[PDB]
């Protein structure tokens, strides 16, 4: 129970308390009962200099939970814009789509997090990317009645 | 929140274009009933 301490501090945000079970040796992987790892926890509750710490100590940037959810999921969903950074400049799969076949832009477009959107779009993020209903980021943002988005992704 | 209430799906027509509720009305935060306005000294109020 060690990779169980760096979880509760992880969504905590004990900065301290992280870097001292990384220098014991806890597993930075250690995934809860939904399956979320310390950085899907970092990037949902938004402890940026957390999710650095845990990306230094080779925390899978790519890890998905139990539904097929990334850290950028959670990240872009949330507007949490320096961790969607920091986490895309650790190579994480931009165009990474979960059970539902939904992508952070999905998420982003969704919430409205328009400095998020360019950013996912900067790294490549397809735009013509569907989920399971056939709908694209530009469809979420005619229906959610966003002028500044829709011009964005056309 | 109003944004939320205007994109109610009312029906989908048969060449795939959806109504929407904000296509067939005006969405805003309004009061209960409009019947009741104060004024304080012929400026504009509320009142207990």
């Amino acid at each position: 129970d060690l990779g169980k301490k760096l979880l509760e501090a992880a969504r905590a945000g004990r900065d301290d308390e992280v870097r001292i079970l990384m220098a014991n040796g806890a597993d930075v992987n250690a995934a809860d009962v939904v399956g979320w790892t310390p950085l899907h926890l970092a990037a949902y509750w938004g402890h940026l200099e957390i999710v650095e710490v845990l990306l230094k100590n080779g925390a899978d940037v790519n890890a998905y939970d139990t539904l097929g959810s990334t850290p950028l999921h959670l990240a872009a969903h949330f507007g949490h814009l320096e961790i969607v950074e920091v986490l895309l400049k650790n190579g994480a799969d931009v165009n990474a789509k979960d059970d539902n076949g939904i992508t952070p832009l999905h998420l982003a477009a969704n919430r409205g997090h328009l400095e998020i959107v360019e950013v996912l779009l900067k790294y490549g993020a397809d735009v013509n990317a569907q989920d399971k209903f056939g709908k694209t980021a530009f469809d979420i943002s005619i229906n959610n009645g966003n002028e500044d988005l829709a011009e964005i992704l056309q | 929140s109003t944004e939320e209430f205007g994109k109610i799906l009312l029906k989908v027509n048969q060449d795939g274009s959806r109504v929407l509720l904000r296509d067939v009305a005006k969405i805003e935060l309004g009061g209960e009933n409009y019947d009741i306005i104060a004024e304080f000294n012929g400026q504009p109020a509320s009142g207990l």
